[PDB]
């Protein structure tokens, strides 16, 4: 309770399966200010640590207790926000200390799940926030400055794209960085080239050959990041097409939520349009890309595509 | 015996034997752009940056 | 140990014979350091440092104090043996022995002072030793810098940046040593050593500050600044002709742009080098960014003297790319953009081409690059108000107070409208960017960051001012933005 | 066919905002606290042409003006002239 | 009718009642109106030509002279009677913007 | 490498006597060979004509100019 390490040791000694139960009992005893703020600090640190350490238990024995912990966090966040924001700021500062010390060697699926829970909990629709907007630009920097050269980084980008898709389905904003991420991922997947050299990718080793069945039984998004990101070094074409379809589905969801309202979706998608046309000319059996092209063509037909009226203001009296 | 030169908000008339600033024009607001004499050698016209 | 006992004996002291024996022991310390290459006396080298201090004290005593020909020959031989032992310890210090290198450098400097006061060849031998020295982490530091040495970097940072006379004789002896064939190849191998020795920005030709004198009697080291320029230019032409790599290439481009120009005397040879650099366009993604500083040098070259580069704005249109956004020199490149596009003979076609290229760039560009490009766009539009039609067409806007015939005509015009801008067209004058509006600036309106969105609202609102302070709104980064937001 | 050159609008000077579209002596007069021949002779001592507009006078002679006027006694300014 | 000077023309000078000069960009084309076509063209200039004037029937060994300044202090004197052949030149360090003759 | 090809070509396209003098002041044979290798044929021809007229004007200048 008083110390994060001490309370983590107590929870581990009691049980990893019912650390949520032990912490809930302790918090109920305590609520019955500073004590509960320290409990919130230790609970956030402990759930991040658990996400970093272990996910071997299945949905029926680990996801249930994780969701119980999430509910306890919802209760303590509905009861307290100031201490939670302060520890969020500290957690930031330590993230960027880690990142400046090691650009890629000091990140965590714990940071990713922290971002996800922050987005789920807070009123993400706010234009400016002491927590959301800082973490928003931190997430942008995370997805942009990472030297994309491996499938674990690709999956990190994919989960970041999913969380910002939630962000801009509840907020409806636009990210040129996620556009660049999509273009870079497509180019590094189909590098195997002559039509795209301004994207400046990093890795010349991974591609996409014509040995995929792309069926429904073929591995879907099914994101087990706490396992996929650490077993992704073994690289089958099934895993490659699964992550490709994951990023493509997130791209389509972002389109259908915000980018239809985006006025320049046509010129946003033009590089993606060329990449997907190359996809179709190379494979000729990609139904989801076909539907994406149909949707973009529909948007081009329905958009005004007319010169704007930016400098049209009313006269002064 | 004389010629006109444009400059910053300033039109200068110089002589030939003296080659000195003979006449000064500074009633412009912004920099002048063009200067031209008439065939009769009396009127000089200047195009400025005010239109 | 034995070194300390010899030190005590020499301090207490046949005094010439004892000093000769101590000098022989300090020359045997070259073999001690050779064995130290495998293990520096259990990786401590404390005895070696004590022996070096003893040798320095003995050399000082010998310089203070000293068959006259035989005695002078013996004293000079002992002093030269100590200096050569220090030079060999510095040269063969493949292992990173910081204390041993520092002791060797201090002993060599003291011996050089004593020789200059009582006895140039010692200087060239010292430089030969320092350049024959090589370390694994020192050879071609690729992430940053030129050569992450130890001995030559400390030599520069506490010995070269202080004495202008030593700088003058320094460059003269490099000219001599480069005329020397084998050591010319030595410099060719250790190019980055000179880069690390020269990027320190406090050289003699920098008349902004003054450098104090090492030798009590400087032998006419202020004979000619143009002679200093000639030595600088000869050394630099030799090094740029020999053994160039990518990181050293970028570093020499930076030092040329910022520091060499005050120190160089063959600007036409710099012209040829810089135009080769700017026309250097290959498939290397790492070598495709040199044209930035290459054009920086070329343009300051054009300013210093009036020469040409054909299809200049053609090359700018070609060179503008998102790789510029991804590289970290885009701040200086935007200063360059200011000083090019500030001309008064540019046209609507050129400004429209550049603004549309930058609009696609800000459609796909990082937010720091967005806040760098916003002031440029605003100032460019304000300077050339001819692009108000593409900012908002007056024919495409509607009004209730006009006839249904014109309503139908406007509807048909909107139906038959098409965007005619061409991206692949390398001619800024030929790209029909006048008709193309900025849906990309509309997306910038619909950005996500609050500060960027406010800058977008500034774009949308009518242009009331001219001064936008490009410098203050020019250098921004992710970390800087986070610091500002937290503050 | 690019050409290079070397003008300023309303600009700040000693926390006072004065236009670049007015003659130099009288811009310095409208600088608060100082007056007619104060401005005239500070221009004279700064050694600039008196027929110019404040769009001219780039920053180095601008700062000579500032330093001379803010150190008047150190430039042989007579006490009976001082305020 | 129009006669094409592809690069941006910055000067048009009616040198003669039948001939004109288009002075723009690096080169300059001397056209004739009656033939509606360029009699000659000279591209002997270094950068874009910035100014061009003409003088005729004055006290000189050469009857007519054509001056052109091309942004280098580089002023060059040609002559229409010699098909605008190089006759003289001066170079002034500052890039000249205008030139003229009495 | 250290050639002066672009300056030679510019001077020959616009025959600036001062610039051509400053660029012929040099005497490095490797640079001479590199220039004339990366020089245009007709431009080098008119360059040779310029060298001829300068040797005629100042035969004292022809010393290092005898190898151009």
């Amino acid at each position: 309770r008083t110390h994060d390490a001490l309370l983590d040791q107590v929870k581990k000694l009691d049980l990893d399966d019912h650390p949520k139960i032990v912490k809930n009992i302790i918090k109920a005893y305590q609520p019955k200010k500073e004590k509960l703020g320290k409990f919130t600090a230790v609970l956030l640190r402990h759930i991040i640590f658990l996400s970093n350490q272990n996910y071997l238990k299945n949905v029926q024995s680990f996801k249930r207790t994780q969701n119980a912990l999430i509910s306890i966090l919802k209760s303590l966040s509905e009861k307290y926000n100031r201490e939670l924001s302060e520890e969020c700021r500290d957690y930031i500062n330590e993230m960027q200390a880690r990142y400046k010390k090691n650009h890629f060697d000091a990140l965590s699926n714990g940071d990713l799940v922290f971002f996800s829970i922050i987005g789920i909990l807070f009123s993400t629709s706010d234009q400016y926030h002491l927590v959301i907007t800082p973490a928003l630009i931190l997430m942008s920097q995370f997805l942009e400055q990472i030297k994309f050269n491996s499938l674990k980084r690709i999956a990190f980008g994919a989960v970041l794209v999913r969380i910002v898709s939630q962000y801009q389905r509840i907020s409806k904003r636009y990210i040129p960085e996620v556009v660049y991420f999509f273009q870079k991922i497509l180019l590094t997947f189909i590098v195997e080239p002559l039509d795209f050299e301004n994207i400046r990718l990093d890795s010349y080793e991974l591609g996409l050959p014509l040995d995929v069945d792309f069926t429904k039984k073929r591995s879907t998004i099914i994101p087990l990041h706490t396992l996929s990101t650490m077993d992704t070094e073994a690289h089958p074409v099934d895993q490659c097409v699964s992550v490709l379809l994951n990023v493509m589905e997130s791209l389509d969801a972002t389109i259908s939520t915000v980018w239809k309202s985006l006025p320049a979706f046509n010129e946003i998608i033009l590089p993606i349009q060329q990449l997907l046309s190359a996809y179709t000319s190379k494979y000729s059996d990609f139904e989801k890309p076909r539907n994406i092209l149909n949707k973009v063509e529909k948007l081009t037909k329905f958009t005004e595509h007319i010169p704007l009226a930016l400098q049209n203001h009313k006269p002064v009296s | 015996h004389d010629f006109a030169v444009t400059s910053s908000t300033r039109v200068q008339i110089f002589s030939s034997r003296t080659r000195q600033v003979i006449k000064t024009f500074s009633r412009f607001k912004d920099v002048v752009y063009s200067a031209s004499f008439r065939s009769d050698g009396k009127l000089l016209c200047a195009g400025d940056a005010t239109g | 140990m034995v070194l300390l006992i010899s030190e005590i004996k020499d301090i207490a002291k046949k005094q010439y014979n004892s000093i000769i024996k101590l000098i022989n022991e300090l020359v045997i310390p070259e073999n001690v350091t050779q064995l130290e290459e495998d293990e520096t006396e259990k990786n401590l080298r404390f005895l070696v440092m004590s022996l070096f201090q003893i040798f320095r004290k003995l050399f000082s005593r010998g310089d203070l104090t000293l068959l006259e020909k035989e005695q002078f020959v013996n004293w000079c031989r002992k002093v030269y043996e100590a200096f050569k032992t220090k030079l060999l310890a510095i040269i063969s210090d493949i292992p990173f022995e910081t204390s041993l290198g520092l002791d060797s450098l201090d002993v060599y400097l003291q011996l050089a002072e004593l020789e200059s006061t009582h006895f140039n060849k010692t200087f060239r031998k010292l430089i030969i030793a320092l350049w024959s020295s090589n370390m694994g982490e020192i050879e071609d530091v690729k992430s940053s810098g030129a050569s992450e040495n130890l001995i030559i970097v400390e030599f520069t940072e506490k010995y070269y940046t202080k004495f202008a006379d030593i700088q003058y004789y320094f460059q003269s002896e490099f000219n001599q040593l480069l005329e020397d064939p084998a050591y010319q190849d030595l410099l060719l191998k250790n190019v980055g050593k000179w880069l690390a020795l020269v990027n320190h920005d406090k050289h003699c030709s920098s008349v902004d500050a003054d450098l104090e004198i090492f030798v009590p009697n400087p032998p006419q080291a202020i004979e000619n600044e143009s002679k200093f320029k000639s030595n600088f230019e000869k050394n630099w032409l030799s090094l740029l002709n020999g053994q160039l790599s990518l990181q050293q290439y970028k570093s020499i481009l930076l030092i040329l742009h910022k520091r060499i120009i005050p120190h160089f005397h063959t600007p036409t040879k710099l012209m040829d080098f810089l135009t080769d650099s700017y026309n250097l366009q290959s498939s290397n993604k790492n070598a495709g960014v040199v044209p930035i500083l290459a054009l920086n040098g070329l343009f300051e070259l054009m300013k210093r003297f009036n020469l040409e580069y054909p299809n200049f704005y053609m090359k700018l249109y070609q060179i503008i790319n998102p790789d510029l956004m991804h590289v970290k020199y885009r701040a200086r490149f935007f200063r360059l953009m200011d000083v090019f596009l500030s001309s008064t003979h540019l046209s609507a076609h050129l400004v429209a081409s550049f603004i549309k290229k930058l609009a696609r760039l800000t459609l796909e560009s990082p937010p720091s690059a967005i806040v760098t490009v916003i002031p440029f766009i605003y100032n460019l539009i304000r300077k050339h108000p001819n692009c108000m039609i593409m900012l908002h067409n007056p024919a495409f806007i509607s009004n209730p107070f006009q006839t249904p015939d014109q309503v139908a005509n406007l509807k048909t015009l909107k139906e038959n409208y098409v965007d005619p801008f061409d991206v692949h067209e390398s001619d800024p004058e030929l790209t029909h960017a006048l008709d193309s509006s900025l849906w990309e600036l509309a997306s910038l309106m619909e950005h996500y960051h609050p500060n960027v969105a406010t800058l977008a609202k500034i774009f949308a609102q009518p242009f009331k001012k001219l001064s936008y302070n490009m410098e203050d709104f020019l250098d921004w980064n992710y970390d800087s933005l986070l610091n500002a937001e937290s503050s | 066919s690019l050409v290079v050159q070397e003008f300023q609008h309303i600009l700040r000077l000693l926390n006072t905002n004065v236009d670049g579209n007015i003659k130099i002596v009288y811009a310095l007069t409208t600088i608060k606290g100082v007056g007619r021949r104060y401005s005239n002779l500070v221009c004279k001592k700064a050694d600039v042409d008196l027929h110019k507009r404040a769009g001219e006078l780039t920053q180095e002679e601008l700062e000579r003006i500032v330093q001379i006027m803010q150190n008047p006694t150190h430039y042989k300014i007579p006490a009976w002239f001082l305020n | 009718y129009s006669l094409n000077h592809d690069q941006p023309v910055e000067n048009v000078i009616a040198v003669s009642p039948t001939q004109i000069v288009s002075c723009g960009g690096n080169n300059f084309k001397v056209w004739d109106l009656t033939s509606n076509k360029k009699l000659y063209e000279r591209g002997n200039f270094n950068k874009a030509v910035t100014c061009l004037d003409y003088v005729e029937n004055f006290d000189s060994p050469m009857q007519s002279a054509l001056i052109a300044s091309s942004l280098d202090g580089h002023v060059k004197v040609f002559d229409p009677l010699d098909n605008f052949q190089v006759k003289f030149g001066w170079k002034f360090s500052g890039p000249v913007l205008s030139c003229a003759v009495s | 490498t250290g050639t002066v090809t672009v300056i030679l070509s510019q001077a020959l396209q616009s025959n600036d006597h001062s610039l051509l003098e400053t660029v012929l002041n040099n005497r490095d044979e490797r640079v001479i060979r590199d220039t004339i290798f990366r020089l245009k044929p007709a431009l080098a021809v008119i360059l040779l004509e310029r060298l001829a007229e300068r040797i005629a004007r100042q035969t004292h200048r022809q010393g290092p100019l005898n190898v151009w």
